[PDB]
């Protein structure tokens, strides 16, 4: 709803990518300690999700 | 003369336990240290009123400091500011939880103050080492002693946290997700000593 179509441009409707998504580095968000001091401010659990995704 | 504001001058017997595994860096260590030296600097350091002892534990208690010890104030902040950084692999609470209730709390000769243990855990003590946890914190629990656990790192051990708890009606958990906020805490944690104050 935010697109704007300029003259050579014009916008089309954007979808959600077609496609089908162990790692786990996604934990030193919550694991290691230097991350953890951050807890108190900004809650982790979107960004590790962000991350699993 | 309370130095900025606190001064909990009752009677009071305290014990420090400062961990020395390696996940507390040299900073984050250093750290801990200045949280108790501020700590013992809004008390009445004092056999006659309050009693402070560090006991660093790196598998193995290191007390620096005696609760029967009778030393100018300035000079237990002098030792407290120089406890040296162990950084062990490993470190055991339930060892040190041993020594003070053995070696440091176990020849009571002043009930008029309370007994208080802060066992600032910052690793997870490996389960073959964690036998008699429980059995540790019960004969505290007989010997009128109090087990403020403060989980001071992400690693620190909180399954022994809140189980601390349980087994007991004042033992209070400050879980906290770095040293950082041992500054912020500082005020709220030496209010909630005090209540539990023997005046």
């Amino acid at each position: 709803s935010w697109a704007l179509s300029s003259g050579e441009q014009w916008c089309e409707r954007a979808s959600p990518p077609s496609s089908s998504c162990l790692w786990e580095q996604c934990q030193l968000l919550k694991s290691t300690s230097v991350f953890a001091r951050c807890h108190p401010l900004v809650d982790p659990e979107p960004f590790v999700a962000l991350c699993e995704k | 003369p309370p130095l900025h504001d606190f001064y909990c001058s009752r009677l009071l017997d305290l014990v420090f336990l400062l961990d020395g595994s390696s996940r507390l860096s040299e900073a984050e260590f250093e750290v801990l240290k200045a949280f108790v030296v501020d700590m013992m600097e809004r008390l009445r350091i004092s056999q006659k009123w309050v009693r402070v002892a560090v006991v660093e534990y790196h598998d193995g208690s290191h007390a620096y400091i005696g609760l029967k010890d009778r030393k100018r104030p300035s000079e237990l902040r002098r030792i407290a500011s120089q406890v040296k950084y162990a950084g062990s692999q490993v470190a055991s609470t339930s060892e040190v939880l041993k020594y003070t209730l053995f070696q440091i709390f176990s020849k009571i000769d002043r009930p008029e103050a309370s007994r208080i243990t802060l066992l600032l855990m910052a690793s997870q003590e490996p389960q073959r080492m964690s036998r008699n946890f429980v059995r540790y914190v019960q004969g505290l629990k007989k010997k009128k002693v109090i087990v403020i656990p403060v989980g001071i790192g992400p690693h620190a051990n909180l399954k022994q946290i809140r189980l601390i708890e349980k087994q007991a009606p004042e033992n209070k958990a400050f879980v906290l997700s770095s040293v950082d906020e041992l500054e912020q805490q500082r005020d709220e944690i030496v209010s909630y000593l005090c209540d539990l104050a023997p005046e």
